[PDB]
């Protein structure tokens, strides 16, 4: 008997100049079996402008998510109503992961949102809180597939061809669909569907997107 | 160990063999595994003598306190419940199969099994001990419920005897107690009046033919009993 | 074991030496960490083992000695006192939650009359301690991989009555034997002596 | 990880790469591994990133409370000692940190290494991390106290570059900081692969 | 892991009447890099190329066993081995050693010289083949290479288009693998022509 | 991997999924797991691909040879005995797990061989990581004297249960029908997984990737 | 180590059904075949566990009590099913955090105001909600079948269709799960609250021609 | 697995359940564990299917060779002896309980048990399998020797049913074969006509009272079956 | 690892160095075991590891080369030949009953025209081998604890076209860095070069 279980799946985000897009696949896996093709537990709104995504053990992200949700309520009350910024929640999360150092949450988290200047950002974490800001991000079972592809299409460091324009939010979204789609094909623990959340100043669009069920 | 309990109309029988073994040696051949909790509520103990004696003494203590406090008889459910609590709180550190059985006037005779994990299950009869694995079929096949006290006593004695005739870890006497509206009747069948054993079953009198004499034929005769 | 310390006491001094090496696995960081800590004007402790323990243990002693000298109007503790305090601190640690201080000491001192009334021991004192809090007065002692080479060399050459100069010569042979025979480069040794006149650093030997 | 720092006449240089390995897969080519604690003190991160990030952040908080409590900046020796006392207190809790603490207090420039066991060493030159074994080769050979501040950053940058080139765990961007009387400056960031083409231009 | 000790990744992909096979260039002992000029490709003949990954000593040993086998084949049989035979052969050899395996993972590309049918085959270390139509790959960066090839690869690419996506894939993936890199060597193999190219990559 | 066989009135149907993993990555979306063994016998395998390929090849070859010696059709029970004897000798180390199905003079014959070399002749079977899921659709729907179509549908249905519920199984269903007279293998009898977003051609025009040197060679 | 085997559940139009064998085993030993493993919780919910019955019993008592007391002591509406399920899940999680895990997987059903609820929770505090749920070998054997029935009836199943498919699965579990018996109960949650059926059996088929002695013989 | 064999006057019955389990899943629910060695000599196999099938095939082969060579019938003792040899030579590498039973004209019907260590013991009846532990008392209590063929068949079916009603590792069909001077009669009782199971025993119809409704009394009523 | 060997090849020589240290656990037995073995007039192998393996492996190669030069009328094998023979011998051993020869080599040679007909490679050759039979031509290479210091130093300083004198200077910096930074005293290095004119011992560097 382990207190730890990997429930699999994959999150990815990409920041833009005035948006960030965040995605998680909805499969929740057990041992050698599949509990639900419709789990929305990976992505969790913290404030209107900040979300977290978590991979690993579904149980521990539920706990973590609630722990944060309450630190954020305390913060609101102790600061005359205002919500903590994405950067504050990002640092908060690092500190909470680390306070469990010893019996760690088995989550691989991302915090995403909008900075103060209104620019998208992503913080990715390891299990104890090492983070750093980045413009993109992917944790989970397909991470090691997706992450190099995003490297290639965003940064283009091995292309002579001059870098194309800044990616709009429609083009960014396509890019993550294409990369979730390829991952569902090849990582056996990712599939079913992807919930996308496009965070902007004007609110958060959701968008479901079917992946291949096998 | 073989312990069991059976309900009859208006009470219960508990029964047990008497052997306590340190593996393959018998340290006690006359243990009493039917342990009094209150006047009309008993447990049968299996597993670690130490553990089960400590719990029984603890539960019996609590239950006497409790009876003095509510000024009335104790229910078998209460005794089982306490036993279950303690068995479950200490499930990792003890080896302990219990049966709690007895008579209370509200519910008549009852039997509870509290096996190693600390489940508590209310049954018509219960078996416990290493020897119990031998009685499941015996009950399935030969136990009809609705027996009288006396029939039920004899049946439990038979059942224990069958078990301890095959379990190396059970043996000795068969102790029983009945528990109902009347006074408890304890009984102790000594081994040599056991209502069953293999050493006296006529179908185990003929020896297996293993030590055939050297012969000119394949026809099997018998064991070679003498040198000549 | 990588850092060898050596000490011996003659009639009028106790001389202590210890290898500068500080390592990280095989990477040699310096050959110039002084691991001989002066605890008082006439007391020093050559201490070997990982920086963490060695520094925390020595700084604890050095403080507590200093504390006690305040709370005692400037009076120097005797070397046997100090050594027993160190021993008891080591010993206590092996049965603590935290665990043994993995360090080995040579504690050396020179006991002078603390007042007109002091009938006590006068002269050089040297103690061998190990991390478990063994504590033994010895005329010489060593710790580390060189410990045994040197110990046999001192058994051959040491006499109770060496001059301070015969002592420098003898300590040099000790350091040299540790360079000749230990795989680990103890290239530079710090050397100090304690005398009636306190701790002198000795640069003539290394 | 490769980090190094050295004291010279002009101050302290500190240099680092930016790769964070999760064993064989590269989690980041962009970790910042010099933590700017105060504005007179830097620390490097090597080892467990969280451990270093967390306890260096604590150190920064202790440094700042010192300054509020006492009206004066903490010395490097104290700062390093604070961190060393933490890592010592937690020597049995498997922290992984190899850290440098560099700064310029009223006693001039000071450089300490503090590890996960509570070691605290003060030398003029250190390298730390998987790639240290490489960086010392390039560094030990070029290091002199009398380096200018270009020559010292060049030396520091090359040593990190050489570490990056050879050691699988080190990589990315070579960042160099200088620590001088008025604080520290971040001197430069360079991709280690641009540096390949600058140092070896065939 | 013994399969990761020496580092290195290889990948082959099919297009229309062509394939590309590509290796990274690194040779390590774990994180120590020993050389940056060790492409892992071997040319068997005009129409077959293979790469090995895994413990470098076994790459060397096994490649030499393969070259004995293939040169012997060509003498006895008076023709070039074909990629199907070649891969069957390999699989056979690896399976002989099933109970004490060669720590290698070959990746074979080939093209029937007539037809232009293209055959790729990668194997595990005991010689289970994997004969997909798209791309195969192996080594330290193999997760990431599947990432990239899935994404970038499409049916019926031409030598050039196919080279570009092979290179971008090898480099992007190798940039995420500590044990693979220093750019890559690639052979583009058509019916008519073999083209080798050394591709610039990161120096980390 | 999910393989399945059923006996029907005239023969045997086998089925398989087609995902070949490595680790937790799909190396091949469309591999053939239904091996030819004889003109009237097929095998599907699960377990360690290499072991399965070696073993079926070896036996296939032996039976080919035995058929020239004897002049007769291979019996499914010779196939099975050669397999179990081989697997038994390697004490499970050769981790092939086979469903073997053919039709001989004695009629349909379906069997499992487990890696340790136990067999179980039965009217429906499964092996593989998807085996339990698929077996459950067989227990739920199998009946005696199924028509060929009934049998194919059921085999597909069962394999779909693995495709959709076992991670190690997927892509599509292959089936093979074996009658007295002939053996009809049908790849993609069911394709229940296209791809749902059309691939996005990422444009990488020649010269895009920096080349240092180039050697061209004509043939 | 009395333990309970599979549980399976499915939502129909109108309610939820949950089914389980009435058996507790002790290792391989089928110990008690007449155990009512499904347990009602409050007025709208029921729960059943796979795994340690003792854990189950202690957990189910904790939850029953919490429900009953919240309601008796405050003039408040009984907890909804999601609320009870939430409680149970947090309870189970807290126990995994104390290294004192509740070693069961549980299925939970409930209905209130024609809103239905079906969820699963597992020893470590995994939880999930779906239109069908199973635990133990149910999850390997029956889910695929139940899932298949919900693909085919995407408008929801009727109670009869649902009960037809549940029954098909019980039969399959009976055949393929070793520690099982052909005695089942099924809880049905609907508007009205939850009823537990009397124990019932399913028809088994054992006379396929291929099961005959001659065919299954190892040696001719 | 439950396997057993019993002697009657002039022959033997072998019986077995049909289940093969990979722990807790049933891979085969219609295995045949009664394996023919010669015309009138069978084994029942328990333990590793692989191992036991390999030995039975080997022994059957040897025995056919041997029968062709001596031009006469084989004795059950010969079959048991060979089985014992092989079981003992490979005792460390196999899991294998065998019973060898059959009819030969010199010795009538015989039964040999060859358990895991490779002992070979000639008995009147023998039990093997995980399920056998449940039948020892059943035989001790209910088996009288001297039964007719037909009585003996029915008794072995009952015995298997009892065993597999409690052993999780046994189940399914009950296969029997008789072996005597006449032709072998195999039989297969499907589970749903099993002569015993717990799911149809009337003494296991009443449910244990575990889920009592919340009441103002200690009087136990019943399980709470409905929310209302 | 305790004994560091280093090599590098310029246009006209390959230069090889290796630490004299012979140890027994921590006891330094000598700093003067030549571990650079000449195999042929233009081939030498710096070999590190326990004396048992190192000597048996090198003596095997040296013999087999010599044997083969008999059975081939005085003709010198090429360096690539020899290196492949060594590789195959190492490799074969890791799958043998006896087990890997725990030794690491730098094989260096200088290939001269063996006859008028030899169109072969002329010049310096250097190979890195490891005990498993990895074999890689390299312009420089190292084994041992110093291996990495030196390798990065050579990556900084080595150029293909150093003079024989710039090479002595560069090798000296290499040896010196190994003394500065490895905890293990590699106090003395033997150094040899191979040139067109054969193996010269180099005493100017150590
Ligand atoms: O990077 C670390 N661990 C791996 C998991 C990432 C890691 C983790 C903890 C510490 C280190 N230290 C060093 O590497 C190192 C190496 C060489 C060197 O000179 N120093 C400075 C030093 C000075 C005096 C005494 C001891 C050391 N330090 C690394």
């Amino acid at each position: 008997w382990s207190p730890y279980q990997d429930n699999g799946g994959t999150t990815a985000a990409i920041a833009g100049k005035d948006f960030v897009i965040l995605a998680g696949d909805t499969r929740l896996n057990g041992d050698f079996c599949l509990h639900s093709r419709h789990d929305q537990s990976k992505i969790f709104q913290l404030t209107p402008y900040t979300y977290m995504a978590s991979n690993g053990m579904q149980a521990d992200r539920l706990q973590l998510q609630q722990m944060l949700k309450y630190r954020v309520k305390w913060y609101k009350y102790n600061n005359g109503g205002k919500v903590p910024s994405t950067k504050a929640i990002a640092q908060l999360m690092s500190t909470m992961l680390y306070h469990r150092r010893f019996f760690p949450y088995y989550t691989f988290n991302m915090v995403v949102g909008l900075d103060e200047e209104g620019h998208g950002v992503c913080y990715s974490y390891d299990a104890v809180g090492s983070t750093e800001p980045f413009l993109y991000g992917t944790r989970g079972s397909a991470a090691s597939f997706v992450e190099p592809l995003l490297d290639c299409l965003i940064n283009r460091q091995h292309m002579t061809s001059q870098a194309p324009p800044e990616m709009t939010k429609e083009e960014t979204l396509a890019m993550l669909k294409n990369a979730f789609t390829g991952a569902a094909e090849r990582d056996i623990y990712t599939g079913d569907s992807v919930s996308f959340f496009i965070i902007t100043k004007d609110g958060v669009q959701q968008e479901s997107f079917e992946l291949r069920k096998d | 160990t073989t312990i069991l309990a059976v309900s009859y109309n208006g009470g219960v029988v508990l029964a047990a063999d008497s052997r306590t073994s340190s593996g393959t040696y018998v340290v006690n051949r006359a243990s009493n595994k039917l342990t009094k909790l209150t006047k009309k509520i008993y447990c049968c103990r299996s597993g670690s003598a130490a553990d089960t004696q400590a719990l029984a003494e603890r539960v019996s203590n609590y239950l006497g306190s409790y009876q003095t406090d509510i000024g009335a008889g104790v229910n078998v459910a209460t005794a089982a419940n306490l036993f279950q609590k303690m068995c479950y709180m200490n499930r990792w550190n003890i080896s302990a199969g219990i049966i709690v059985a007895g008579y209370d006037p509200i519910n008549g005779g009852s039997v509870y099994s509290i096996p190693s994990g600390g489940s508590c299950v209310k049954l018509d009869y219960a078996l416990g001990g290493s020897g119990s694995i031998f009685l499941y079929s015996f009950f399935d096949a030969n136990y009809k419920p609705g027996m009288s006290k006396s029939e039920c006593v004899a049946f439990c004695q038979r059942a224990v005897a069958h078990a301890y005739s095959r379990d190396g870890s059970s043996g000795g006497l068969i102790r029983t107690i009945t528990l109902d509206a009347d006074e408890p009747e304890d009984q102790t069948i000594p081994w040599n009046r056991s209502p069953y054993c293999m050493e006296k079953d006529p179908k185990y009198v003929t020896q297996a033919t293993q030590n055939q004499p050297f012969s000119s034929s394949a026809k099997i005769t018998g064991n070679r009993m003498s040198s000549t | 074991m990588a850092e060898t310390a050596i000490a011996f006491r003659c009639k009028d001094y106790v001389m202590v030496a210890a290898a500068g090496l500080n390592a990280f696995y095989y990477i040699k960081i310096t050959d110039a960490e002084d691991k001989i800590t002066q605890l008082d004007t006439h007391q020093l402790v050559a201490c070997t083992g990982e920086n963490g323990p060695r520094v925390n243990f020595t700084e604890y002693i050095k403080c507590n000695l200093a504390l006690n000298r305040m709370r005692q109007h400037g009076r120097h503790s005797s070397c046997e006192s100090t050594a027993n305090f160190m021993r008891n601190c080591l010993a206590s640690a092996i049965r603590s939650r935290e665990g043994a201080y993995q360090v080995n000491c040579l504690f050396a001192g020179y006991d002078t009359p603390v007042s007109e009334d002091d009938d006590g021991v006068v002269g050089p004192q040297l103690f061998y301690m190990d991390y478990l809090g063994t504590l033994q007065a010895v005329p010489y002692g060593c710790h580390g991989y060189g410990a045994c080479f040197v110990t046999a060399l001192l058994d051959r050459l040491w006499r109770p009555d060496l001059s301070q100069q015969e002592g420098l010569e003898l300590m040099q042979k000790c350091c040299d034997e540790v360079k000749r025979r230990v795989i680990i480069s103890n290239s530079y040794f710090f050397v100090k002596a304690v005398t009636k006149n306190g701790v002198e650093v000795i640069t003539a030997v290394h | 990880t490769t980090t190094l720092a050295f004291r010279f006449n002009g101050g302290i240089i500190v240099a680092v790469d930016s790769r964070a390995s999760t064993g064989q897969y590269i989690a980041s080519q962009t970790v910042m591994k010099v933590l700017e604690i105060n504005d007179y003190l830097l620390g490097t991160l090597a080892g467990g990133a969280a451990d270093c990030q967390y306890w260096e952040r604590v150190l920064g908080m202790e440094c700042r409370l010192w300054e509020l409590r006492n009206g004066s900046r903490i010395t490097v020796a104290a700062a390093s000692k604070i961190l060393a006392n933490i890592t010592y207190a937690y020597r049995n809790h498997g922290l992984s940190m190899g850290t440098m603490v560099a700064g310029w207090d009223q006693f001039g420039p000071s450089l300490y290494y503090v590890d996960d066991k509570g070691s605290r060493v003060k030398q003029d030159l250190f390298s730390v991390g998987s790639g240290s074994i490489y960086a010392y080769g390039v560094l030990d050979t070029g290091y002199r106290k009398d380096l200018s501040v270009e020559d010292a950053c060049d030396l520091a940058r090359r040593s990190i570059f050489h570490a990056t080139y050879r050691d699988g765990a080190s990589g990315g961007i070579v960042t160099v900081y200088h620590v001088h009387e008025k604080g520290w400056t971040k001197i430069s960031r360079d991709d280690q692969t641009k540096l390949y083409h600058r140092y070896f231009p065939s | 892991s013994i399969m990761a000790y020496s580092g290195g990744s290889v990948m082959a992909m099919a297009g229309k009447e062509c394939f590309v096979i590509i290796s990274d260039n690194r040779l390590g002992e774990q994180l120590k890099t020993i050389s940056t000029e060790v492409p892992k490709l071997h040319v068997v003949n005009d129409s077959i190329v293979y790469g090995l990954t895994g413990l470098r000593t076994d790459q060397q040993t096994f490649a030499n066993k393969v070259q004995f086998r293939t040169e012997m084949y060509k003498l006895r049989e008076e023709r070039d081995i074909t990629g199907k035979a070649f891969a069957a052969m390999i699989t056979s050899m690896l399976y002989e050693a099933r109970f004490g395996p060669w720590f290698v993972e070959p990746v074979i590309g080939s093209i029937d010289k007539s037809t232009g049918e293209v055959y790729l085959c990668a194997t595990d270390l005991i010689g289970a083949p994997c004969e997909p139509e798209d791309y195969v790959c192996a080594g330290t960066a193999a997760e990431s290479l599947h990432g990239m090839c899935e994404a970038l690869w499409r049916p019926g690419m031409s030598p050039e288009e196919l080279f570009e996506i092979a290179a971008q894939a090898m480099l992007s993936a190798c940039d995420r693998d500590s044990l693979s890199g220093y750019g890559a060597v690639a052979m583009i193999v058509t019916k008519d022509k073999v083209t080798t190219r050394l591709i610039k990559g990161r120096k980390d | 991997t999910t393989i399945v066989g059923v006996v029907y009135r005239d023969g045997v149907v086998l089925g398989a999924d087609t995902r070949a993993t490595e680790g937790s990555i799909v190396a091949d979306k469309r591999c053939r797991k239904i091996h030819y063994m004889a003109p009237n016998i097929m095998c599907c395998g699960a377990g360690t691909s290499a072991d399965t390929e070696a073993v079926t090849n070896m036996v296939s070859s032996h039976l080919a040879l035995h058929r020239l010696e004897t002049g007769k059709q291979s019996r499914v029970l010779e196939a099975l005995t050669l397999l179990k004897r081989h697997l038994y000798r390697y004490q499970g180390h050769v981790s092939a797990a086979l469903v073997l199905g053919g039709v001989d003079v004695e009629g349909p014959f379906l069997a499992t061989i487990a890696p340790h070399g136990s067999t179980d002749r039965l009217p429906f079977v499964t092996m593989g990581s998807g085996s339990i899921a698929a077996m459950a659709q067989l227990e739920a729907a199998y009946k005696d004297n199924m028509t060929c179509e009934e049998a194919k549908e059921l085999v597909a249905s069962a394999i779909r249960k693995g495709i959709f519920n076992d991670p190690y199984s997927g892509t599509q269903v292959d089936v093979c029908v074996i009658t007295k007279d002939k053996t009809e293998l049908t790849i993609g009898y069911d394709k229940p997984n296209e791809r749902m977003y059309p691939r996005q051609e990422v444009l990488l025009p020649p010269g895009t990737t920096p080349v240092l040197k180039e050697e061209i060679r004509q043939l | 180590m009395a333990s309970g085997g599979s549980v399976i559940a499915i939502k129909y139009k109108g309610g939820v059904l949950m089914a389980a064998d009435t058996l507790l085993s002790y290792g391989s030993l089928a110990k008690w075949p007449n155990i009512p493993r499904i347990r009602l919780l409050g007025s709208h919910s029921a729960v059943c566990a796979t795994g340690s019955y003792a854990d189950f019993q202690m957990m189910a008592k904790q939850v029953e009590d919490n429900i009953e007391r919240q309601k008796m002591y405050h003039n408040v509406d009984e907890l909804s099913p999601s609320e009870v399920f939430s409680y149970l899940h947090r309870s189970i999680y807290q126990k995994r955090c104390d290294f004192d895990p509740c070693l069961c997987q549980m299925v939970f059903i409930g209905v209130r105001d024609g809103e239905t609820f079906l969820a699963g929770v597992d020893d470590v505090g995994t939880r999930w909600e779906d239109d069908c749920i199973a635990t133990g070998y149910g999850a390997y054997i029956a889910l695929p079948l139940l899932r298949q029935a919900l693909e085919k009836n995407p408008d929801g199943l009727s109670r009869g269709e649902a009960m037809r498919i549940l029954t098909d699965c019980l039969r399959v579990l009976f055949y393929r799960e070793c520690r099982a018996i052909n005695k089942f109960q099924v809880a049905d949650a609907a508007s009205d609250g939850v009823r537990i059926s009397e124990p019932f059996d399913v028809e088994t088929h054992w006379e396929y021609e291929g099961y005959c002695f001659e065919k299954t013989a190892i040696i001719r």
